[PDB]
């Protein structure tokens, strides 16, 4: 049984930069190697086989080179399609065994978030539970800190985020916090306020609704 | 034109079996190698199982030796994976992969997947509801198990500048996302626009207008 | 036991009379409820048939014909049902038993009192006493009364009185106990059956033959159905409906009607029904389903019924005699066949009419993909060029469903073979095998019939063959290898189970995982080939499986994962061997 160990686990860089990901063998597997492409919830593409050779209809500016027992993926030119996790495979021997993977997330200028705010739906509050939603939309980088105050009042623990996989060609992402409280505890206020701050906004940006 | 398509996965108790099926397609199974490849949520590919049709020798992981079983249908042009005895760690999209050829041991086509969750909660339906409103608006999908939830916006019509959400799992053990679609605020009131939710798990189908 | 099943041989003589008392016993020992026809025919004056003590049911009819014997002890019989009746007419038949003078003298049938269908036929006993005195009407049930009845009464000895007890003068025998009972014509109102004069003394009216008393419990027999002690005119359905929607749930209460029972499943070797039904054949829309366990079912085709192999006595085989060369063909391919084989000495004469050839030896391979036969397999008559029955090498179940003569689900007789060489036949699902007058038949001995055999009704009669001394001394034993020594015949391919190792269906002493050509590999106490890409090793094992990638070194070129021959000359593959040995793509697309 041999294993491949992938390096590094995951990096950042930028839009037409030089992308190095190693993987090593722990045996001689001579060039029974392959480096597969998966974007999220999608399955596995084959980008190179016998270890540098280039699949047919990937492009160039994915190589492929071999030095003993460690195996170099090259992106020469990183594109934004290009955010993936990259997966070596040795088929020396059976069974055949992939290494841990490398996400890729690119790097692009600052962006700041477009925010929106939309209250529960009589629909869903005549069922006894009420859902306010926060969103922030195509801001890079990833990090922003969203919090809830009803009343300015600040909120623990009732909130939950959501984060997209960074768009495939804008490089940006998009973010939801959903405040669930019942019925009686969303009666019981009148103004509903969701704010975050984000490297893109120089001031941190207020969003609100009265009911 | 080489495809392969997955089926049979689904909701399964601990210890209950399920059996995925490979639907191979321009190509037949008895010239080369079958995989299945198995990715946990937010994990790596895990290697599971190979045949050879022409025989039906097989050949296992370690993980899964002794409860999994591959076959093929050669007249039918089918894998089968045979899963007994099943476990929460086994909660994997489940992929169907070939080998190239005769002289080709890579794994050049794939099919997209089918998910298989092991859990012991049972399947409920989900409540859609309208996230009312250059503009946004949305539908939040909301309390449903297990998972996946497609949703589409205008049957497919509307895509550019839609996000649809990763599924949160909520503390009562139910899921809920959000799908959201930015437009020109001078097309509201002029324009249907209406979400598709579809959670074939329990067959629920909304049409959810904003 | 409780329950056995009956004969179907008639009056026809028994082809060993040495081994029929011995059949007779092994049969009905224990027996209480005869399903099927109760035939006691063509015993000696000092035949010990003490193992009918527990007869009380017999189902189809009673013959008792050809016999010397004295008496025939059946006290305790108390219904024949008739469901099958001797000569289309009879429940009970008791034909020339005679010429101390032996034949039967008295019936002594001091339980039986009640005949559901079918009359009497007494005829040709010489020493038979006291027939013409019993009341036949009160034994025959009131929808059976104008069942025929031909009583001959002419004999060959003086009577004896009645017992002065048998007040009516009616008696089956000069004892005090021999007196009949009438159950019938002596009854208050117009119940069927009582125990006595009054009303009180009536039977339930799901009662047959008489009672202890006036429940459904106090039945002597069942008219219908046996339900845990309850007579009854059916048994619980296995699925109720709810009252308000109709949609079918399973009754825990529900039974398997079986014979004249009402049972939790069916006994072993018969098929379940939806219907609720243990049969010996499936319905007409039906398909055989054996489960994890071995239970078999007949389960509705869903569909049209896909094609099956119908053995004789079945379908468009129902009349035939024997296998010839006119219908050995029908068995090209099957697997399974339904119904049963019989090859006689007429097998192999051909019919020159329509210039039809005898039965070859060779055609019989035609049977080499055979597993298993729903009837029984018979053969008096067999190639003298057939050392065994090795066409049947692939025979794993003879069920006997269907039993020649009613008794034998495998039958050999008169044969040239010297050894039987069934070493797949594992199960005889019911019914005696009788192997007889095979002169050079060896290797019987050898064979474990207990591990064959299902229930304790069934044993292996056997006479007239080669006699084990002479087996023995000629070296016509087991093989060194056969565990147990246990055997089908001589060789290392006829043990039952292997001490060592298999190579095929060879019994090894090892495998060539060490020293040898090819190398092999074990799996199961298999001996298994290595890939012959694989470089043999000295020293050490050469493969860990059958492919070529479970090599421990390969013979040429590796083709990684695999040992090739060459580097191959979707994608239209060119490659190269490396100087280690491994196959390159070449760069020149
Ligand atoms: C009914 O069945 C029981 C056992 O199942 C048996 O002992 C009893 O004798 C039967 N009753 C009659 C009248 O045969």
């Amino acid at each position: 049984d041999i294993q491949m160990t992938q390096s590094p686990s995951s990096l950042s860089a930028s839009v037409g930069d030089r992308v190095t990901i190693t993987c090593r063998a722990s045996q001689d597997v001579n060039t029974a190697v392959a480096w597969y492409q998966q974007k999220p919830g999608k399955a596995p593409k084959l980008l190179i086989y016998s270890a540098d050779f280039l699949y047919s209809g990937v492009p160039s500016r994915f190589s492929g080179s071999r030095s003993g027992t460690d195996f170099t993926l090259t992106i020469s030119s990183l594109q934004p399609e290009d955010f993936a996790t990259y997966y070596c495979q040795q088929h020396y021997t059976t069974p055949p065994t992939f290494g841990q993977g490398t996400k890729v997330e690119i790097k692009r200028t600052v962006a700041a978030p477009s925010v929106f705010i939309f209250p529960p739906s009589d629909e869903q509050l005549k069922s006894g539970t009420a859902s306010v939603v926060c969103l922030l939309n195509n801001f890079y980088p990833r990090e922003a800190k969203v919090q809830w105050k009803v009343d300015n009042a600040l909120q623990s623990g009732n909130s939950q985020e959501s984060v997209t996989e960074q768009d495939s060609k804008d490089s940006t992402y998009s973010l939801s916090s959903t405040l669930t409280l019942s019925k009686a505890d969303y009666e019981k206020h009148k103004v509903y306020a969701c704010e975050v701050t984000h490297q893109g906004l120089s001031s941190p940006v207020t969003k609100s609704f009265n009911r | 034109e080489v495809q392969l398509v997955e089926s049979g996965g689904g909701l399964v108790q601990p210890g209950g079996s399920l059996r995925l099926s490979c639907a191979a397609s321009g190509f037949n199974i008895d010239d080369t190698y079958i995989h299945w490849v198995r990715q946990a949520p937010g994990k790596g590919l895990e290697w599971v199982a190979r045949i050879y049709p022409t025989n039906g020798y097989t050949r296992y992981a370690d993980s899964v030796k002794g409860r999994f079983t591959i076959s093929a249908d050669t007249s039918k042009n089918t894998a089968y994976l045979q899963m007994n005895s099943l476990r929460a760690e086994d909660t994997a999209v489940y992929y169907c992969s070939r080998w190239g050829g005769d002289g080709f041991y890579a794994m050049d086509y794939w099919g997209q997947g089918t998910l298989v969750t092991v859990s012991s909660a049972s399947t409920k339906g989900p409540s859609v509801f309208p996230l009312a409103p250059t503009a946004a608006l949305g539908c939040l999908v909301k309390d449903y198990f297990p998972e996946p939830v497609t949703v589409s916006w205008n049957s497919g019509a509307l895509t550019s500048g839609v996000h649809t959400f990763p599924a949160v799992l909520q503390s009562s053990g139910l899921y809920s996302l959000s799908s959201v679609v930015t437009v020109p605020s001078s097309s509201l009131g002029t324009q249907t626009y209406i979400c598709n939710v579809n959670h074939k798990p329990s067959n629920t189908k909304v049409d959810k207008k904003v | 036991t409780q329950v056995c099943t009956g004969t179907d041989m008639k009056l026809r003589l028994p082809a060993s009379p040495e081994t029929h008392l011995d059949m007779l016993r092994h049969l009905y020992q224990g027996c209480q409820v005869v399903q099927g026809n109760l035939e006691l025919t063509y015993l000696p004056t000092n035949a010990s048939l003490s193992f009918l003590q527990d007869i009380q049911e017999v189902q189809g009819y009673v013959l008792i014909a050809h016999n010397q014997v004295r008496q025939v002890p059946l006290q305790r019989l108390r219904i024949v049902r008739g469901t099958q009746l001797f000569e289309d007419n009879y429940a009970l038949a008791v034909l020339d038993n005679g010429d101390s003078p032996g034949g039967l003298r008295e019936l002594q049938l001091r339980s039986l009192t009640e005949i559901l269908k079918g009359g009497v036929l007494i005829q040709r006993n010489p020493q038979l006493c006291y027939q013409d005195t019993i009341l036949w009407k009160d034994i025959f049930h009131k929808n059976n009364q104008l069942a025929l009845t031909l009583i001959d009464t002419n004999r060959s000895r003086a009577c004896h009185p009645c017992s002065p007890m048998c007040k009516g003068s009616r008696c089956w025998g000069e004892s005090s106990e021999d007196c009949q009972s009438l159950t019938r014509t002596v009854c208050a109102g117009g119940c069927a059956r009582c125990k006595g004069p009054l009303p009180t003394d009536c039977c339930h009216e799901q009662c047959a033959a008489g009672c202890t008393g006036p429940k459904h419990s106090d039945c002597l027999a069942c008219l219908h159905f046996n339900h845990s002690g309850i007579c009854e005119l059916h048994c619980p359905a296995l699925v109720t409906y709810n009252t308000d929607t109709f949609e079918s749930m399973p009754n825990p209460e529900g039974r398997y009607t079986f014979g004249a029972s009402c049972v939790t499943a069916c006994p072993y070797n018969y098929l379940s029904t939806d219907v609720g039904s243990c049969t010996l054949v499936c319905p007409l829309h039906n398909q055989e389903v054996t489960a994890e366990d071995g239970t078999q079912r007949c389960e509705k085709c869903s569909k049209p019924c896909a094609r099956v192999c119908y053995g004789l006595g079945m379908e468009h085989l129902r009349e035939v005699r024997a296998v010839t060369s006119a219908n050995i063909q029908e068995f090209a391919g099957c697997k399974k066949i339904f119904g049963s084989l019989a090859f006689l000495p007429e097998s192999f004469d051909g019919d020159p009419a329509s210039n039809t050839a005898p039965l070859q030896p060779e055609q019989l391979q035609v049977f080499e993909t055979l597993e298993e036969i729903t009837g029984y397999l018979y053969i008096s008559a067999w190639p003298d060029s057939l050392p065994d029955l090795s066409v049947f090498q692939n025979l794993q179940v003879i069920r006997g469903r269907i039993l020649h003569n009613g008794a034998y689900s495998l039958t050999l007789q008169g044969l040239g073979i010297s050894w039987l060489g069934l070493r797949s036949l594992r199960e005889l699902g019911s019914g005696l095998a009788l192997i007889h007058h095979n002169t050079h038949l060896c290797f019987v001995h050898t064979v474990p019939w207990d591990q064959l055999f299902r229930n304790p009704h069934q044993a292996l009669l056997h006479t007239a063959n080669r006699p084990e001394d002479e087996c023995v001394g000629e070296g016509l034993a087991c093989h060194q290898l056969c565990a147990r020594g246990h055997c089908w015949g001589p060789g290392p391919t006829q043990c039952v189970n292997c001490s060592q190792f298999l190579r095929g269906q060879e019994c090894v002493e090892e495998c060539r995982v060490l020293q040898g050509l090819p190398r092999e590999y074990v799996n199961a106490r298999h001996c298994l080939p290595c890939h012959p890409e694989c470089q043999p090793q000295n020293g050490s094992v050469t493969c860990f499986g059958p492919e070529a990638d479970q090599c421990v070194a390969c013979a040429h070129y590796k083709d990684p994962p695999f040992c090739v021959a060459r580097c191959p000359s979707y994608m239209p593959i060119w490659k190269f061997p490396d100087e280690e040995g491994a196959c390159q793509p070449c760069p020149i697309n």
